[PDB]
């Protein structure tokens, strides 16, 4: 399922902003 | 039905008017060094950037609490957010609505910027959503529908927010939204072009390098609203540049629960095409206002907080962090000699 793909990927934790 | 322009528009009209004037007012005299870092007593640590801290402290001489962000003003010039940090600055305090947070002190001293914020003890709602998994589409409406009149107040300002995500979003006691983290936020008649932002939330002008407006915080609106109501953003992969990938493609899938008003709405939000982005168009945020979606949505009501909302905060007296994840804290120091004076002299 598409809930377990992001429940095992790597970016379901505090998201940093980007800017370069 | 958006495009109407009846008295209820006026009203709008007439309240934004008199937003700009105060707001203008603060903008072209802002307040400065209006506390000492002494005054307060540091307690706990509320969450972190890449060069500085949020921590809950108590303001000694009245015993309120509040959310100090501390920022290392080397670490600022080290990633080249002097100018960033001094927009945060100066729109935060010049701000008042009922959904943003409200800076109430700032100062600087030898070594830190510092900016007094209300404290906000429900949490981020990226704890919330995380834990529960995902909102019933009432409950991300009603989110939803403080963050669309949030926008209204601030592009009627020229105002460009620029990171809108569930990480950045407080929920206070009443159970109702507190927008912080003005980090991006900038003040710009027609243009801009700095690549900033969360990958998830990017919308692909930016991307793209393109130059862009206002419109960028509406399609960021339609990611919020979709990993509220789906418990997962609409473009995820493990690394950004794979993100960046879907997001310019033009292809979004919807959980098979949504709505089709939902997903109707989310398509006209999730518009690559910026002549047909809602938000974007001639009928401005009423397209969104007055989208089937938002039928049950009284504006007003919302503004005035007298709305139920889906849940209340968990709430162990003052000063408690519960709510927050715990962070290793770090001594303050102050050194004693000046750094980036010059830089933040305005700060
Ligand atoms: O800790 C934070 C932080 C730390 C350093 C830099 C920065 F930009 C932000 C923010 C990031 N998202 C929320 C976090 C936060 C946590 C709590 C409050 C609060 O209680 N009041 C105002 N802003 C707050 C902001």
């Amino acid at each position: 399922t598409t809930y377990a793909d992001f429940i095992a990927s790597g970016r379901t934790g505090r998201r940093n902003a980007i800017h370069d | 039905a958006a495009a109407k322009k009846g008295s209820e528009q006026e009203s709008v009209k007439e309240f934004l008017a008199k937003a700009k004037e105060d707001f203008l007012k603060k903008w072209e005299s802002p307040a400065q060094n209006t506390a000492h870092l002494d005054q307060f007593e540091r307690i706990k640590t509320l969450g972190t950037g890449s060069f500085g801290r949020v921590m809950l402290v108590k303001h000694k001489e009245t015993g309120n609490h509040y959310a100090m962000k501390i920022l290392d003003k080397q670490k600022v010039v080290k990633l080249k957010q002097i100018e960033h940090t001094l927009n945060e600055k100066r729109i935060l305090q010049a701000v008042n609505f009922p959904f943003l947070v409200k800076l109430e002190f700032s100062f600087k001293d030898n070594s830190n910027l510092y900016m007094v914020m209300e404290y906000v003890p429900g949490g981020e709602m990226f704890s919330h959503l995380r834990r529960i998994g995902r909102f019933s589409e009432p409950h991300a409406r009603f989110y939803a529908a403080q963050i669309v009149l949030t926008f209204e107040y601030l592009h009627s300002l020229d105002l460009i927010y620029r990171d809108l995500k569930p990480e950045n979003l407080l929920i206070d006691q009443q159970g109702y939204i507190q927008v912080t983290d003005f980090g991006f936020a900038k003040r710009v008649k027609g243009r801009t072009w700095t690549l900033c932002g969360t990958p998830e939330y990017l919308a692909p002008e930016i991307i793209l390098s393109k130059g862009y407006n206002k419109a960028v915080d509406w399609w960021a609106l339609g990611v919020l609203i979709y990993e509220m109501a789906a418990g997962y953003p609409p473009f995820f992969a493990d690394q950004p540049i794979q993100i960046y990938e879907k997001i310019v493609s033009g292809k979004v899938r919807f959980p098979s629960h949504f709505s089709s008003d939902l997903k109707d709405l989310l398509r006209n939000l999730l518009q690559v095409d910026l002549t047909k982005r809602f938000g974007n168009l001639k009928n401005g945020v009423n397209d969104i206002k007055n989208h089937k979606w938002f039928a049950t949505t009284d504006w007003i009501a919302i503004y005035q907080r007298k709305v139920e909302a889906p849940f209340i905060p968990k709430f162990k007296g003052p000063g408690d962090t519960s709510n927050f994840d715990d962070y290793e804290e770090e001594e303050i120091r102050v050194s004693i000699n000046e750094k980036c004076g010059k830089e933040f002299s305005e700060f």
